[PDB]
RNA sequence: AAACUCCAGUUGACACAAAAUAGACUACGAAAGUGGCUUUAACAUAUCUGAACACACAAUAGCUAAGACCCAAACUGGGAUUAGAUACCCCACUAUGCUUAGCCCUAAACCUCAACAGUUAAAUCAACAAAACUGCUCGCCAGAACACUACGAGCCACAGCUUAAAACUCAAAGGACCUGGCGGUGCUUCAUAUCCCUCUAGAGGAGCCUGUUCUGUAAUCGAUAAACCCCGAUCAACCUCACCACCUCUUGCUCAGCCUAUAUACCGCCAUCUUCAGCAAACCCUGAUGAAGGCUACAAAGUAAGCGCAAGUACCCACGUAAAGACGUUAGGUCAAGGUGUAGCCCAUGAGGUGGCAAGAAAUGGGCUACAUUUUCUACCCCAGAAAACUACGAUAGCCCUUAUGAAACUUAAGGGUCGAAGGUGGAUUUAGC
């Protein structure tokens, strides 16, 4: 089981109260969405996700609360249009909870292709076939040249040896198609000597697979999470009420950079800033909680109020 | 400044990310359309035959 | 009015903290240290040397106990920064820095110069530092690393200090200097179409033309940062042709042949700095005759043939533009101009014939034509008349026809008809011009 990351902080931070309407741009499993519908029984909430499986969960969970939760499906960019069809263009949303990253269910189910440890089709796509033409990670690795493929790993994955892990993929694809997660992991791990398979260690000084970050890179480029994160934050601001508390959760510093600067009005690469950081601190969950849920160790919560 | 006359007084987010996500997305889609060291001697030790000649 | 306020300014009171200026002085003490004022006590030795351990000392940090606490400040917390920042930056605060009494006994504790005595004549002297040496004595050293380590022993020290090896391993380790390279290296002057700004027209967006890349194909090759990319080609329908498939020939157009490998064996011809001014034979002198160095014009060791620059010549001048431009740099480009060293093929890696390849899912370089009113069309070659937004501007593109060349043309070029698209002057960035 996966406990919602920093659920206690996010609930206190948004202080859901009667007469307030809230939005959730990443319903996913719904642990955070349900923790918010428990504190305030009179709350009004809107949900959204890129995964139709995640949107079905919300629809099934809508039975628990008929109207307090409203389920929606679509990307961050398509969220404004989807919500504009409802007609809440001003929105006056008291808070927008923009949780980020991959869902626990998405990466716990091997079929979805997100887990390198297990054996599933190399999808790595949050989309659940809602757009059957959306390229999957397998297509990205088999099509892009070394120079192009390196860029994805170098930036999205923070891959220092971008040229090395990219050449191996180009050679492997020519011999046979790259269609499975374990196949990709072996291809990336072959770039380095056999010792290097688990030499790299996590931020907690815990050994991890050498290709762990490589999968993150392909995950971000298949789902264009970074570009969709900029539009999602911008759309939230337009639909966010004045004096309304926004709360994001940047699992990695990479996406945190966009959240870090957007709230501070700093150039992603003068007019007055329009945000109030009630909870400036960007801190991981309690160390006691990190061990229980290591997946969320790097969760950096950036809260702000619209000005 | 005092003498001067002031008159009557009153486009892709891909670049921000750092990679051209759109062009690459097209490139993969286009592919999908078709789918469906050596030793160096010390200079001082270089051998010569001038004396032997 | 009123009381409250961490807070700030003036004034006054105020310490168990630290001691501007003098101090540009170079004193005192065994060293460590010692720089506010006064006072008391007081700075061993009428040969010299003499200890890891004896005797007595010994910065800072640190320990034990009791006090002080202004300010500073490990740690710690908070705020930034960062891919990360348990750093550098900001704020707060503690051990600690102070006093007392005990410990601890370490420093790049370094003038990196042992004490004492003597000399300035010899050779002045590896180098650098700090001129070179003599006598005498104690301490110490004997390749690097292991190793301020292990064990033993001693110690108020107990994560400590002192003394201090071995095994395995290596052919070096190391000192001083010189050159080159490099410096998120200093200073000063700089670049003239020039590094930035400034000036003009452009590229980067659109279509097309063309090159390359990638992909594709049974189907060349070379160039490919500046210094590749309308480049070898002042040029590929056959031929050209070196490529692919098939068939054929074997002393073969040649006293054979090979566009087979190697441009990292070369000649040949060039790119590049060069939009440079230097290269250097032969001598001479300096440094002890070391690697190295060689200039002062009121001149102090340089002289130099030669090459380049320059001069001269070409074009319309003595201007300008061409041309020229050494040595060397990039084992730069070319074995596919030709030739050629080495290696390889010789019924085949050679020769001939027939047909065929050279496309675009795309990306990108250069260019062309445009987006119009300083324009569009016609007359004219500058005193005109019309056009001027979905019948405008705009294709040199697509489609259809004709013509030219040729044996061969959906294919190449020219012309006509049809068609009338993107494009509405183009982000970062970027080219050229005195
Ligand atoms: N651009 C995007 N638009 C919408 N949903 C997105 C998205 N990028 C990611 N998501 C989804 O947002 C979720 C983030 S991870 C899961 C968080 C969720 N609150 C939970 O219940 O755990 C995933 O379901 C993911 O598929
Ligand atoms: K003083
Ligand atoms: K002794
Ligand atoms: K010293
Ligand atoms: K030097
Ligand atoms: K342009
Ligand atoms: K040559
Ligand atoms: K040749
Ligand atoms: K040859
Ligand atoms: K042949
Ligand atoms: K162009
Ligand atoms: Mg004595
Ligand atoms: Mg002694
Ligand atoms: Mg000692
Ligand atoms: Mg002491
Ligand atoms: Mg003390
Ligand atoms: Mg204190
Ligand atoms: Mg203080
Ligand atoms: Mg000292
Ligand atoms: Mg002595
Ligand atoms: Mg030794
Ligand atoms: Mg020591
Ligand atoms: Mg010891
Ligand atoms: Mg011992
Ligand atoms: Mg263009
Ligand atoms: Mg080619
Ligand atoms: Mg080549
Ligand atoms: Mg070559
Ligand atoms: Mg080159
Ligand atoms: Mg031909
Ligand atoms: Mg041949
Ligand atoms: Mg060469
Ligand atoms: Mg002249
Ligand atoms: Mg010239
Ligand atoms: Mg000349
Ligand atoms: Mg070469
Ligand atoms: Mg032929
Ligand atoms: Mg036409
Ligand atoms: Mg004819
Ligand atoms: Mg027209």
């Amino acid at each position: 089981l996966h406990i919602p990351v920093m659920v206690d902080e996010v609930v206190h931070c948004l202080s859901p109260q009667k007469g307030q309407i809230f939005l959730d741009m990443t319903f996913g499993s719904g642990g955070h969405t349900k923790a918010i519908l428990q504190k305030e029984s009179d709350i009004v909430l809107y949900a959204l996700d890129r995964d139709p499986t995640a949107y079905a969960l919300a629809e099934h969970l809508s039975e628990l609360y008929p109207k307090q939760i409203r389920a929606m499906l679509g990307q961050f960019s398509q969220a404004e249009a989807l919500l504009m069809k409802a007609g809440v263009q001003p929105g006056t949303f008291d808070g927008v909870l923009m949780d980020l990253g991959c869902s626990s269910m998405q990466l716990d189910t091997p079929e979805r292709g997100f887990s390198l440890r297990k054996d599933g089709p190399l999808d790595m796509r949050m989309d659940g076939g809602r757009y059957p033409d959306m390229p999957t990670a397998a297509d990205v690795v088999n099509a892009l040249d070394q120079q192009a493929l390196a860029s994805i790993l170098r930036t999205y994955g923070e891959e220092k040896h971008a040229k090395k892990i990219a050449s191996a993929i180009v050679q492997a694809r020519s011999i046979y198609p790259i269609t499975r997660t374990q196949q990709l992991a072996s291809i990336v791990a072959g770039a380095f000597p056999p010792s290097a398979i688990y030499t790299r260690k996590d931020l907690l000084q815990r050994s991890t697979h050498i290709a762990t970050k490589t999968f993150q890179a392909l995950r971000i480029f298949v789902n264009n999470e970074l570009n969709e994160l900029y539009t999602g934050l911008k759309t939230a601001q337009k639909f966010l009420r004045p004096g309304g508390r926004l709360v994001a959760l940047s699992f990695h510093s990479l996406e945190d950079r966009i959240v870090k600067r957007f709230l501070l009005g700093i150039s992603m690469t003068r007019a007055p800033l329009m945000w109030e950081l009630i909870h400036k601190k960007v801190l991981s969950p309690q160390d006691q909680d990190v061990q229980d849920n290591p997946r969320g160790r790097s969760a950096k919560l950036r809260a702000a109020i619209k000005l | 400044l005092a003498v001067a006359d002031f008159g009557p007084r009153d486009t892709t987010s891909s670049s921000l990310c750092g990679i051209d996500h759109e062009a690459l997305n097209k490139q993969i889609m286009e592919y999908k359309r078709r789918k469906d060291g050596r030793k160096r001697a010390k200079p001082r030790l270089e051998q010569d035959s001038s004396l032997k000649s």
